[PDB]
């Protein structure tokens, strides 16, 4: 709820459309200290990268009211309000949302919306982590680069 | 729906008191500022359309929430705004005359933030519009009258938040 | 195990109905894109041995505590077993992309794999990374946007088959989490 | 000796060393003939007599153009504050001139003469006497508020760039139309109020009377850059007291 | 309280940091060596608040509405002369719920 | 993890770019050393898969009665749970190193932990040894004085960040003693 | 200061090597395109008074708070010292375009410029979007694609000189960032 | 020595004092058992950060109520201030071990400390508990009887200096009692 309030995504899931939120408990957020997952998600801790934070939180909102009872051995996909598809897979009473492994079944909400508690944070499929802030580097000199470009007489094999 | 005078009767009735002489404190200004509030409500009635045209051009219309996809794109949706901003500038005028913001939450604030979340209206841009509308209202009515009319604008912005 | 044909059988068995004309359009469209699916499995099987070495070593260069002593990729039996279960998982996903339903993925591959990896002491955080690098390769091979090997395919679209194999690897990553 | 070469650029020429090359020349003029050879290097110069002549006492020069830019910061570090003496101060300029230690921006504010009007007048005298630990907490809070105010000013610049691309198919499509008005340009036609503009309607600025999607997000930029510049001038005098929290310590 | 004049403004200067750099001399320094600080106080020295501001909402008065019936959170003066007290109590209420004195 | 700093919102329809009324002043001032802090948490969590296996096996080789039959780490359910509690403690230390305060450590992890271990029969005198190995492990990474793994960094100092993370590890160990 | 030929000497002085035969192949193609370089700085210096008035008055079109009271371009002493500063930046960029190397821009102009502008109260974000209007003006004057003034050149291609003077202008905005 | 040690120690301002070769042998002739004594303070200050982070934490390891909410090693500014005060007494013992007198430790570091710790509400029994740990370490480091480390010294006896460093630590506890 705090990330929603800061990131401005919370206005979106205020709306009356029937949503199926997969809100991760903070043990899931506390479980973001993977050596692996910290690579692709730590860069969002920077205060300018609210841009991807909406795009990663908006992957947890599903248009429609998918209760766990509605997932009796059914595998149906859908895209989020982020814009990319997510596969909800309920088999053997183990309902999955990407890499969710849902903990608590459903929570009935106001506008016919449902809330499922997940064990991890779903990263969108074609999400690349933002690079760290770097140094704008400038070519040191100009004769090391004319010497870096192949002349036309080189391209025809006239020269070495 | 109580004014400054109602409020004192109304508070002072419920403990059946008569007025406890201090009680009139507020009342005794209130009548002192009675001349200021009418002239403040006078010019605001005259420049109602001009104030709302100044606020939206200074705040809100300078970021999407005018372009396609933004919350204010279609002409029905744009026309709902100036209809919607008219109530804030109008009901704030009522609070400025009555000297008590009871009319705002009675007729504006209750079910308001719960309604914008239903429609998906951005509360952030709404308050900015009222803040800009508060800024132009201090232009017309002056400093202290703007302090009075401005005192009910942020009351709307606070509860609407 | 089931497939894309027998999934709508046992769904139509639950309503005790016959497989009528409103459900054959889910299947006749599936067979009409049957040549696209067979061209989609063949991008995986033709790079199946180099994808598992691409992915387990990418788990090592992000999480270097596995090759430290006391880790879980330390010895040669432990490294070769981690090259085994990168491709055994890839063996069942390539069955489940071929069959069109994830029943083989959820009764043979994931048949208590979370109970295995706890009892083996395998770190489950690193095996999410080894599965998901194979997810990021398979959506580049099916869409033919791998940066260093292009295969010659007839033009069209495979965003459905790329998003189907992206839901099979997340299925694996949901259950061993 | 390092402090003696520092003041000769200040006391006689009225500036700083321009770079380390000019300062290392004057250690060779001292190596040749000593004190009176090094002292006569300034008064027998063409830069002396073109500025001060034979009649003016030397002074600290605030010209405009500064052929190294880093010599402006160094002359405000050297001649800083009206009540400040040069007695028992340490040596200040070797590490700025070799790009080792950057000059802090509060040490340039002590060197500059005081203007009447600032946008943000300084709380140099209005910081309360609190401890060293509460000055460190109030500095790191104000540095953090300035970092978040920067990255919502950058989001305002991306909205100005998106507002111009929204209207650029029509901004250039109306640039080769024939838009002829009815009045306002030639004086033979009755224009009324619009001979110029009429009676108070020019505004406080002139750009506030112009309507448009890109003018309206520009006024959002000017109110967002005011709050960043207010809190960037608040970390200067929080730091400067830090210099006197430590220099006197 | 600052009774610390016995610890003057040469306070945490930490003289005995000693670095031998081999078999040679001891090279005693004077480094202050600050902590993992943070100096936790509220309401610091300046505002640090550009625009962005409309956070104030009044307190919840229960089920009535905020700030409407404060006639029980009320205020004093005479209660009149012929008021005579009550037999049953039915102890004190959350402000007679919605309608005010002037309904 | 993502609550440990403050991200600024700039777009419309947010509610927090306009009406939010606060920049977080205590968290806008923690990115003022934040590049030094994010490298320090990157030292731990890129070695945390090696840190938990070294520390748990450190107290086995210093006290061999825990893998004795009748000891508290003999069964495979108990050996997996002892490896799980070391990683979960190491993550919540890495929360509190990242967030800069030990409030999140003493709320989710340390609250009701001494009452857990004396109800389960977990030995507390051996469990504080396993934390204090990880106290000695984490100061070697942050000062980059570890023996068999170095990491590239920018040039500077990282004392009072190793000294900050030593202040969380005894805070764990005294809450369970 | 250095130029393009002093830059290749101090690289060769670092290895104590002679400027041989293979690295004279690139120096002879610098001097062969030296007539386009003089034909390019002549299209900037000829337009240089209107370049800093299209830029400073285009900075005001995106920020009306500069010409509000208290503003940075408010009074006549302050607008004159900003039109002075905008053509100092255009002077040292044209020196580095002429010299072939940006060493005269980095130490005589851009060194210490950021904390100069903090101390006077200059908004550094308005300078970055002022020198980026001059960046787009210069690359329209090199490539002869300005809409209101065309100059007469010989036929060919000066795109490498356009992105060399573009990199001298985003070297300014990296220093006042 | 003392002259230039005191000169930048209590005798004046913040210098350092670099000691050279020909000044060293005059100091070793002046200081009795100087080749043992310059190994004695080298066995302390080369292990300075290891000795503090025991001794602050070992106070919490025996008194766990200090990091309770309401204790004084709660609220991380106070926990870091206890670690700086533990580092100061460890340093100022070693200058008294270097100079051979407790005079400079008393006036600069120790006078008024008893009134200071009762003005801040510092629990003064635990500070004696903290310096008894540092009393126990410094007799072990000087005699090379340390547990996990041993130092390569010239062979001999240093029990007379180990009793001399015992006579500095209890003067702290006699003052703050
Ligand atoms: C998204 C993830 C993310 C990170 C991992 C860090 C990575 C990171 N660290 C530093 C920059 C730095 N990092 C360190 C830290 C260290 N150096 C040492 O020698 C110590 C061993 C170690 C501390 C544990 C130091 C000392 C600096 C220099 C800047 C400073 O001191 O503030 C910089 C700035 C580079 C520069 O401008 O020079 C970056 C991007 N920041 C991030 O945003
Ligand atoms: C039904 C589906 C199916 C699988 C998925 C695999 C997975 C699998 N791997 C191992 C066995 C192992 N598996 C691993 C694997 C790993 N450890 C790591 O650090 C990495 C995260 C990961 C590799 C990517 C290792 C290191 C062992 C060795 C354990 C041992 O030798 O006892 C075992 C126990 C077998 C045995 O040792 O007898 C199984 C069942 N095999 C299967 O039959
Ligand atoms: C630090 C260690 C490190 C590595 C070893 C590589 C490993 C690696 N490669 C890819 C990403 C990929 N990896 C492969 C794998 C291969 N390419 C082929 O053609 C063969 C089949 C196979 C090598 C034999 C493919 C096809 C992609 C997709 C992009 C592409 O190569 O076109 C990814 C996922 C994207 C990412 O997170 O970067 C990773 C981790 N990257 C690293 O960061
Ligand atoms: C025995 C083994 C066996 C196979 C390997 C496949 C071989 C195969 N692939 C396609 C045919 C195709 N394959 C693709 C697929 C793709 N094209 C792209 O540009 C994408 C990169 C990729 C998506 C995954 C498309 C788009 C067609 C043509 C349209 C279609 O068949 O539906 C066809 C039909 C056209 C033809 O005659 O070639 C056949 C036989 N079928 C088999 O029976
Ligand atoms: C330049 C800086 C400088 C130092 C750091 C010390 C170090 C030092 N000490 C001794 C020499 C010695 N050092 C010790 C000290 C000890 N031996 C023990 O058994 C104890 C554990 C420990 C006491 C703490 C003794 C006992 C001698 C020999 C007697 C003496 O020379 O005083 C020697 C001479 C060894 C040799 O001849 O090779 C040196 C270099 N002296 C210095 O001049
Ligand atoms: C959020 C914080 C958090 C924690 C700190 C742990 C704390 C914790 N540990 C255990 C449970 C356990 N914890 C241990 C661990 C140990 N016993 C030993 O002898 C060693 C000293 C030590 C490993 C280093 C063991 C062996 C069990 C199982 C006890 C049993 O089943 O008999 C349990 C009971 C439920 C379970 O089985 O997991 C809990 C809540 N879990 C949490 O959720
Ligand atoms: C009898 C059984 C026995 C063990 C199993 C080991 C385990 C072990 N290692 C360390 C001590 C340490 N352990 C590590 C950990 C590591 N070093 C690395 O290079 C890897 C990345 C990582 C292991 C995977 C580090 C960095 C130290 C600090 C000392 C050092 O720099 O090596 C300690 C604490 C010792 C101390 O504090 O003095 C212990 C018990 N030691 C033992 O005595
Ligand atoms: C009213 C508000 C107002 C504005 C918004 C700006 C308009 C403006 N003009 C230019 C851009 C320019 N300005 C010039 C300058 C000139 N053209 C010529 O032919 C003359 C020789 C010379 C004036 C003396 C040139 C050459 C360009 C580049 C565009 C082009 O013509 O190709 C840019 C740069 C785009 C960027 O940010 O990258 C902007 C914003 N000027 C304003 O006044
Ligand atoms: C070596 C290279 C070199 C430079 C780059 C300039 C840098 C520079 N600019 C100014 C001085 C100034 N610079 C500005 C500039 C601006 N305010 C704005 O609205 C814009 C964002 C911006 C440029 C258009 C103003 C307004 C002053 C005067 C301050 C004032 O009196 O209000 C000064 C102080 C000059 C003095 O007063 O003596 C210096 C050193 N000078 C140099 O010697
Ligand atoms: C004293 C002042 C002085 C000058 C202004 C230049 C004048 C100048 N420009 C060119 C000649 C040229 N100038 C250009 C440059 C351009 N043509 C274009 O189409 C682009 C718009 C623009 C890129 C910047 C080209 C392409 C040639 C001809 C080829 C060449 O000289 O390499 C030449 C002929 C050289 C030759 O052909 O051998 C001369 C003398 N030289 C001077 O001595
Ligand atoms: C050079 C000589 C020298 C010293 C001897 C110390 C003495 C000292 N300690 C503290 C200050 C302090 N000292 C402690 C220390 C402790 N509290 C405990 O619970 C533990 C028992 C013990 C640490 C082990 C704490 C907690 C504070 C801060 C008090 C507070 O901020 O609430 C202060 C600051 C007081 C102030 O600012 O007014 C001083 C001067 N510092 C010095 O510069
Ligand atoms: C820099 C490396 C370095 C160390 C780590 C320590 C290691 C160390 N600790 C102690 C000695 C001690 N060390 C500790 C510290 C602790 N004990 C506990 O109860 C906890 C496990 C831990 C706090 C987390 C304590 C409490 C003592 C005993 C002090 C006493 O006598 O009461 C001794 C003295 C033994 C002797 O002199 O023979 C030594 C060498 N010393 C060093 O030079
Ligand atoms: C899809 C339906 C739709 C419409 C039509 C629409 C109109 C619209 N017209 C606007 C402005 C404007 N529109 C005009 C238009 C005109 N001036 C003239 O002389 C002409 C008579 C006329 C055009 C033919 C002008 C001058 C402004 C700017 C007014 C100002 O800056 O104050 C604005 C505010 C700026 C903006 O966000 O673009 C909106 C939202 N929005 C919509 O969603």
């Amino acid at each position: 709820v705090k990330l929603l309030n800061e990131s401005g995504v919370e206005k979106l899931v205020e709306q009356a459309g029937p949503y199926t939120v997969f809100a991760p408990t903070d043990d899931a957020f506390a479980a973001l200290l993977e050596p692996h997952s910290f690579n692709k998600l730590a860069t969002l801790l920077r205060p300018e990268n609210n841009d991807a934070l909406r795009k990663v939180l908006m992957h947890h909102v599903i248009p429609g009211a998918f209760t766990s009872a509605s997932l009796m051995d059914r595998a149906v996909t859908v895209k989020s309000l982020a814009g990319e598809p997510i596969s909800i897979m309920g088999l053997n009473k183990l309902v999955t949302a990407g890499t969710a492994k849902v903990v608590r079944a459903d929570v009935p909400c106001a506008n016919g919306c449902i809330i499922h508690a997940v064990s991890s944070v779903i990263i969108p499929p074609n999400y690349v982590p933002v690079p760290q802030p770097t140094k704008p580097v400038f070519p040191r000199s100009v004769i090391a680069e004319i010497a870096k470009l192949p002349t036309p007489r080189q391209a025809l094999g006239l020269d070495p | 729906m109580q004014d400054a005078i109602t409020s004192v009767i109304n508070a002072a009735d419920v403990q059946g008191k008569y007025l406890d002489a201090n009680s009139v404190e507020k009342l005794r200004g209130y009548f002192q500022t009675g001349e200021l509030r009418v002239r403040a409500a006078a010019t605001i009635a005259a420049n109602a359309a001009t104030i709302i045209k100044e606020a939206v051009a200074k705040s809100l219309l300078y970021s999407d929430i005018t372009r396609p996809g933004g919350n204010m794109y279609t002409t029905r949706r744009y026309a709902a705004c100036i209809r919607d901003l008219d109530y804030y500038l109008r009901y704030a005028t009522y609070g400025m005359l009555a000297g008590d913001p009871s009319i705002l939450d009675e007729r504006v604030l209750n079910g308001l933030k719960e309604t914008y979340n239903s429609l998906g209206v951005p509360i952030g841009a709404t308050i900015q519009a009222i803040q800009a509308m508060k800024e132009v209202t201090g232009s017309l009515v002056g400093s202290d009258a703007g302090k009075e009319m401005g005192l009910y604008f942020d009351y709307i912005c606070s509860g609407l938040s | 195990m089931l497939d894309a044909f027998s999934r709508v059988v046992v769904n139509s068995d639950a309503k005790a109905a016959y497989v009528g004309g409103s459900d054959l359009q889910a299947l006749k469209s599936f067979i009409a894109d049957g040549n696209k699916r067979l061209d989609a499995v063949n991008s995986i099987v033709s790079n199946a041995s180099c994808m598992v070495s691409d992915a387990v070593s990418g788990m090592i260069c992000e999480n270097p505590g596995l090759i430290s002593p006391g880790g879980n990729c330390y010895t040669n039996r432990r490294m070769a077993a981690c090259l085994r279960d990168g491709e055994i998982i890839l063996r069942y996903v390539s069955y489940a992309l071929l069959a069109g339903d994830a029943s083989v993925l959820e009764d043979r591959c994931l048949n208590g794999l979370k109970e295995t990896y706890i009892a083996l002491g395998v770190p489950t955080n690193s095996s999410i990374r080894a599965v998901s690098i194979m997810k990021a390769q398979a959506v580049a091979f099916i869409t033919n946007t791998a940066t260093e090997r292009k295969m010659s395919f007839a033009a069209g679209d495979c965003t459905s088959l790329a998003s189907e194999v992206a839901s099979y690897f997340d299925r694996v990553g949901a259950a061993i989490s | 000796q390092f402090r003696f070469i520092e003041l000769n650029f200040k006391h006689f020429m009225g500036r700083a060393p321009l770079d380390m090359a000019e300062m290392s020349k004057h250690y060779e003029i001292f190596a040749a003939g000593g004190y009176d050879a090094e002292v006569d290097s300034y008064f027998d110069s063409e830069e002396y007599l073109d500025v001060f002549g034979l009649d003016t006492v030397p002074y600290m020069r605030f010209r405009g153009t500064y052929a190294p830019n880093s010599t402006f910061n160094l002359q405000c570090r050297l001649q800083g504050g009206w009540a400040r003496s040069d007695k028992k101060l340490p040596m200040m300029s070797m590490l700025p001139l070799n790009n080792k230690a950057a000059i802090m921006p509060h040490q340039i504010v002590d060197g500059l003469p005081v203007i009447p009007n600032s946008e943000h007048p300084s709380q140099k005298y209005n910081v309360p006497k609190v401890s060293r630990e509460k000055l460190q907490r109030e500095l790191l809070i104000a540095q953090g508020k300035a970092n978040a105010l920067q990255i919502e000013l950058d989001a305002a610049y991306t909205s100005l760039a998106s507002s111009r691309a929204f209207l650029a198919p029509f901004a250039a499509m109306a640039a080769d139309m024939d838009i002829r008005p009815l009045y306002g340009k030639n004086p033979q036609v009755f224009a009324g109020q619009f001979l110029g503009v009429g009676a108070g309607q020019w505004g406080k600025t002139g750009a506030d009377t112009v309507r448009g999607r890109s003018r309206r997000v520009a006024a959002d930029i000017g109110v967002k850059e005011f709050q960043l510049e207010r809190v960037k001038q608040l970390v200067v005098d929080l730091q400067r007291a830090l210099a006197l929290e430590d220099a006197e310590a | 309280d600052v009774v610390n004049a016995a610890y003057p403004k040469n306070i945490k200067n930490k003289a005995p940091v000693i670095s031998f750099d081999g078999k040679k001399g001891v090279k005693l320094e004077m480094v202050t060596l600050q902590t993992f600080a943070g100096d936790d106080s509220e309401d610091t020295l300046f505002d640090y608040s550009s625009g962005k501001f409309m956070p104030q909402k009044p307190a919840d008065m229960g089920i009535a509405w905020p700030s409407g019936d404060g006639r029980q959170a009320e205020m004093k003066g005479g209660k009149g002369s012929f008021n005579q007290p009550d037999l049953r109590k039915y102890g004190p209420f959350p402000d007679f719920l919605k309608r005010s004195m002037d309904l």
